[PDB]
RNA sequence: AAGAAAUUCGUACAUCUAGGAGCUAUAGAACUAGUACCGCAAGGGAAAGAUGAAAGACUAAUUAAAAGUAAGAACAAGCAAAGAUUAAACCUUGUACCUUUUGCAUAAUGAACUAACUAGAAAACUUCUAACUAAAAGAAUUACAGCUAGAAACCCCGAAACCAAAC
RNA sequence: AACGAGCUUGGUGAUAGCUGGUUACCCAAAAAAUGAAUUUAAGUUCAAUUUUAAACUUGCUAAAAAAACAAAAUCAAAAA
């Protein structure tokens, strides 16, 4: 095969892309050890919402006002 | 039920079982820590509540004279 | 025999009512029309899609018939509109050219202009002003 | 398909016939009566199906025992071939083991 | 088995499980170890020592028993002096 | 209680207002539909779906 | 089965007004139960359709059909109650506006074959039917001519439009 | 796979000469009939009818209503349609259906068309809804929150054979 | 009229791990077709997977060193 126009240009323009996503990647903000601890009050919060959801199941309330209600298909002009 | 579902039931309620709703979360509350998950049936007039507290109960609805 | 089915007659008549235009036993027979309708309900469906589709290349067509009486090729009268900050859709173009003769003329030089102004600033090089209907309107 | 060409004759119900008007009547002979009478003793019906529930099978042999040796010949060929059948289906095949 | 008898219409227990397990009424059920009779002279002391027990049986097991037998003999039986009067029951189990 | 001052508004009761308790029956199903058809939940050829595995304990 | 060919004749309509062309009169005349396929029966019927009374009877009475003999026979039967019943007043004023076969009641048979075999025979039968109409008969067709053919083809080009667009 | 008895219980509708959340001409009996017809014989075994108060009123009407035809053959180009269009056809897009195969068919089974008929059934355990509760159940059973009742489930057609008694 | 063993009725809805078929709609989830035993390989049972419900508490990606290996699979601190 020969290998068109097209096709070598769209690969190039990818490839400087990604050139740049190595650059950009390289200047770390905070070093590891800095790092260490700085958000685990964020993260402990987290589960406590999940675990009480998980907990948290029961059935419904039931009230004589659904029961009740069920007669007025009979309602009527007198 | 289900083999791993436990709680306890309150039955003969006559009246306004929204008031006995409040007054069982209130007593409960401080010794869970949190408000206990109940359901309320209207319809047959009973409690129902999450986990085992027959003991509590039973000595607290004496000393309200029932 | 306890209980038989009563309303079989309407349930023919739904699927045979969309055969009736149809040729041959098709449209008459259950059996054989049941299968032409739902083909016909599938076509149906996804040339939804492909009218806009083609409703576009009408379009296209049409314009470059039209730019090339003036002397511009599609891309060059297409790109040069919107470098002037002009932003009207292919649709109302091509009405513009059957119904508004003499201002899509209008038009047409002022895509070339700008072209032509592309065109000299390219070969000129280092700093020299920039082209009147170059200039670019900012907004914040 | 085809289809009626005329409507049906109209059809009239009496809601107000002896039958209709007193029926339950007696349901509580038990509670109310002191329990002298069982209201399943209510029940009209065959001899062998009064106050009694099953399946298939279990009426078929439950037929037999009461007015097996009142039958036709016929009557009981047949019986007694149902009873085999039903045999076989009932603990041989399905889908639950 | 037998799930609609002809007699009776009833399910029928398979008696050749009644011969070889025990039934606690908690729903646990216990076996002997094969082999525990067999070739003694050519097994370990340690061996033999492990045949002579009394074993549990698994869940699938035990959900196979039970269909097996009808519930004349999962009931309450209260014998004078049972020496299995203790394992009846469960304690101290969460689950 | 304030339950039976309700029933005095409401209408009659009668044969034709009954209703059962909610949640007291499930549905059945039959084969009919195409969910529940066709091969009718009994798998691909074979011992099983014709209906004679063997017993229990087997 | 039904029969509503004959019926046909009994339409009275109310008294026609000064001020109005005198309509013309029509007949319905059928033979019901005939020993003759209808797919045969067609190719008589079709030939006297248009046709004048006499022009049809002149062209029966030289056909070698069997078919030819029976439609003849109907149709005088048809000239002679236009005259005696529906007020018709030259016997050589009418022509042939409708006229077809239909299928009958038929009959089914053994047609056998060489080793025990057999088929179904069907013993065939059929109707005919005929209107009337008082009247020389309508003026025949003319093709279209040179001119009549180009001046459709410029009514094409003018109902032309500018499609899918304002 | 088969399966008792000892021992307990029971006068039952009792003129109910009556009843039906049983079928209505492909259903319900095979049945208008064990006839016609088939077989030497034992034996096998069908199909269908329809006016009105009066026919001593000429046999009644009612229905664009099935497939099939007629009224009215055809007109460059193609799974026959869809987007469309001033315009029926011309332009553009589009490898019949079910089953089975490796999630794939221009593979291979099955179907001339219409009408009617023609195939998932049980309660040991579990879940849901109620009654009463250290007890539940209208006798015999289960119980260290249980027990009683309701609801919830597991197809159709098809061999070569084997045995008994007739012909 | 069809004999390697006649024909008819009945046992009989014989049996078939094999062939064919199995009738309304909508929403949601979902496979691999690896391991073991079987007169078993045109079939079945158990593990493993999937799944509905319920109880309550840590999971997935990543993972330093320091091992065990011989000179990328285990293992899983602290963090994010
Ligand atoms: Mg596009
Ligand atoms: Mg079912
Ligand atoms: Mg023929
Ligand atoms: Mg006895
Ligand atoms: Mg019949
Ligand atoms: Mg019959
Ligand atoms: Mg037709
Ligand atoms: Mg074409
Ligand atoms: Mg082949
Ligand atoms: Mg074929
Ligand atoms: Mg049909
Ligand atoms: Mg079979
Ligand atoms: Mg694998
Ligand atoms: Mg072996
Ligand atoms: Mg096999
Ligand atoms: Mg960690």
């Amino acid at each position: 095969r020969t290998v068109s126009f097209q096709a070598k240009e769209s690969m190039i323009r990818r490839l400087e892309v990604e050139a740049e996503n190595h650059y950009w990647l390289s200047m770390p903000y905070m070093t590891a050890e800095q790092e260490c601890g700085h958000a685990a009050e964020r993260r402990a919060q987290a589960f406590e919402a999940i675990k009480a959801a998980a907990t948290s199941k029961f059935p419904k309330h039931r009230y004589i006002a659904d029961q009740l209600d069920h007669l007025n298909i009979s309602k009527k002009w007198s | 039920t289900h083999g791993n579902r436990q709680m306890t039931l309150i039955r003969k309620v006559e009246g306004d079982i929204w008031a006995l709703q409040k007054d069982v979360e209130e007593f409960l509350s401080p010794l869970l820590g949190k408000t206990p998950i109940t359901q309320v049936n209207e319809v047959t007039g009973t409690l129902r509540i999450k986990g085992y507290f027959d003991e509590q109960l039973k000595a607290w609805l004496l000393e309200k004279g029932f | 025999l306890r209980n038989r089915l009563t309303d079989r007659y309407w349930r023919v008549q739904e699927v045979l009512k969309h055969a009736q235009h149809f040729r041959g036993r098709k449209n008459r027979c259950y059996r054989l029309a049941v299968r032409a309708v739902t083909r016909a309900f599938v076509k149906c469906t996804k040339a939804r899609r492909l009218k806009k589709r083609n409703l576009r290349t009408l379009w296209i067509n049409r314009i470059t018939a039209a730019s090339q009486e003036h002397g511009l090729k599609y891309p060059a009268f297409i790109v040069n509109l919107i470098k002037c900050q002009v932003e009207l859709n292919r649709k109302v173009l091509v009405d513009l050219a059957i119904y508004e003769p003499k201002t899509f003329k209008s038009l047409a030089a002022l895509a070339k202009r700008r072209q032509q102004e592309g065109f000299a600033a390219a070969l000129g090089d280092g700093k020299e002003p920039e082209g009147i209907f170059s200039r670019v309107v900012q907004y914040h | 398909a085809f289809v009626r060409l005329t409507l049906p004759p109209p059809k009239v119900v009496d809601r107000w016939n002896e039958k209709r008007a007193l029926f339950g009547v007696y349901d509580n002979i038990g509670i109310l009566g002191n329990f002298e009478k069982h209201p399943k003793e209510l029940i009209k019906g065959p001899v062998w199906l009064r106050g009694w529930r099953g399946n298939e099978l279990q009426r078929c042999v439950r037929k037999k025992k009461f007015v097996g040796n009142r039958m036709f010949i016929e009557d009981l060929h047949n019986l007694n071939k149902r009873i085999s059948y039903l045999y076989k289906h009932f603990n041989r095949h399905g889908k639950y083991r | 088995l037998t799930y609609c008898s002809t007699r009776k219409g009833k399910r029928k227990t398979v008696k050749s499980v009644v011969h070889r397990f025990l039934r606690l009424h908690s729903g646990l059920w216990l076996r002997r170890k094969a082999g525990y009779k067999k070739k003694l002279w050519k097994k370990s002391t340690a061996r033999k020592k492990r045949l002579r027990e009394f074993v549990f049986c698994s869940k699938t097991q035990s959900k196979l028993l039970d269909k097996m037998t009808t519930s004349f003999w999962k009931r309450r039986n209260w014998y004078a002096g049972d020496p299995y009067q203790m394992y009846h029951d469960r304690t101290n189990l969460r689950v | 209680g304030t339950s039976l001052d309700l029933l005095r508004s409401l209408p009659r009761v009668s044969l034709a207002n009954l209703k059962p308790s909610p949640n007291s029956r499930k549905r059945e199903r039959r084969p009919r539909d195409r969910r529940r058809g066709r091969k009718c939940g009994r798998g691909h050829k074979g011992e099983r779906q014709r209906g004679t595995r063997p017993r229990l304990g087997f | 089965i039904s029969r509503k060919w004959e019926k046909k004749n009994k339409i009275v309509y109310p008294p026609q007004l000064p001020g109005e062309p005198r309509r013309p009169a029509e007949i319905y005349h059928c033979r019901r139960q005939i020993k003759y396929s209808k797919d045969k029966m067609w190719y008589l019927a079709k030939m006297i359709r248009g046709m004048s009374i006499d022009q049809a009877l002149a062209q029966l009475e030289f056909n070698d059909k069997k078919g030819a003999q029976i439609i003849k026979e109907v149709l005088l039967e048809a000239q002679d109650m236009a005259v005696r019943d529906h007020n018709v007043e030259f016997r050589s004023n009418l022509h042939i506006a409708e006229s077809t076969s239909g299928r009958g009641q038929c009959l089914k048979r053994i047609r056998y074959h060489g080793r025990g075999r057999f088929g179904i025979m069907e013993k065939v039968y059929c109707h005919y039917f005929v209107k009337l109409v008082e009247g020389p008969p309508p003026p025949p067709e003319v093709p279209k001519t040179a001119v009549d053919h180009a001046k459709d083809y410029i009514q094409q080009l003018r109902s032309r439009t500018i499609i899918h667009t304002l």
